[PDB]
């Protein structure tokens, strides 16, 4: 199958926005997923977004203000789910 | 050219090891 992934680091006090720490196609993508699952880092399937996000940004640099809309929605879902346990 | 491209390849490769090592620091991954 086709494979893509975008890894993001975000602290609430230090980062104004999410830093792209990795982006990946094919076996690179799969590697990021695997290490992450390995670290119990959440993984979200959002294809129109992952697609739209890939060419847009680069490794080590905080996402565009434009993306704040869909990314923040995701960080939100991720964290709502993790609250109960 | 054989060498310039071998240098390029290797820089590509090195950039990738850095990147995959920085993944343990992620908080979220978006996937297709």
């Amino acid at each position: 199958p086709t494979h893509i992934a975008i890894a993001l680091k975000y602290n609430p006090e230090k980062d104004k926005a999410p830093v792209v720490v990795a982006k990946g196609k094919g076996t690179i993508a799969q590697k990021i997923v695997e290490i992450a699952e390995n670290y119990s880092i959440p993984v979200v399937r959002k294809p129109e977004l992952a697609r739209a996000l890939y060419p847009a940004v680069e490794v080590g640099k905080e996402i565009s203000p434009k993306f704040y809309k869909a990314v923040a929605e995701i960080i939100a879902y991720v964290m709502f789910k993790k609250k109960k346990v | 050219p054989e060498v310039k491209s071998r240098i390029k390849a290797r820089m590509r490769e090195l950039a990738k090891s850095r990147m995959m090592a920085e993944v343990p620091k992620a908080t979220v991954v978006i996937t297709n």
